[PDB]
C-alpha cells in the first residue's frame, strides 16, 4: 500500500506536469491573426478603389 | 471545564484559520511549480491584517 501512494501520486503528478506543460504553451500568435487579416483586407479595399 | 470549553473553541476556530492561509500558502506555489498563478490573496489578507 505505501509502495502503492509512490506510484499513483506520481502518475497523477506526472499528468499535472503535463497539464503546466500545456499552461506554457498559451496565445499572441492567435490575436495577431485577425488584426492582420482585418488589415489585409483593407489594403486589398485600397487596390480595388484604385 | 466550562471555563475550558471556550479555550478549546477558540484554539479550534484559530488552527482553522492558520491551517490556512498556511493553504493559501503551499500546493498555490505548487502551481507555480508546475505554471499556475494564486494572488492577489494576499493582497486580501494582508490587508485583512492591517
Amino acid at each position: 500500500i505505501c509502495q502503492d501512494v509512490e506510484n499513483l501520486q506520481k502518475f497523477v503528478k506526472e499528468q499535472k506536469q503535463v497539464q503546466e506543460e500545456i499552461s506554457r504553451m498559451s496565445s499572441k500568435a492567435m490575436l495577431k491573426v485577425q488584426e492582420d487579416i482585418k488589415a489585409l483586407k483593407q489594403l486589398l479595399s485600397l487596390a480595388a478603389n484604385g | 471545564i466550562q471555563r475550558n470549553t471556550l479555550n478549546i473553541d477558540k484554539l479550534k476556530i484559530e488552527t482553522a484559520q492558520e491551517l490556512k492561509n498556511a493553504e493559501i500558502a503551499l500546493r498555490t506555489q505548487k502551481t507555480p511549480p508546475g505554471l499556475q498563478h494564486e494572488y492577489a490573496a494576499p493582497a486580501d489578507y494582508f490587508r485583512i491584517l492591517v
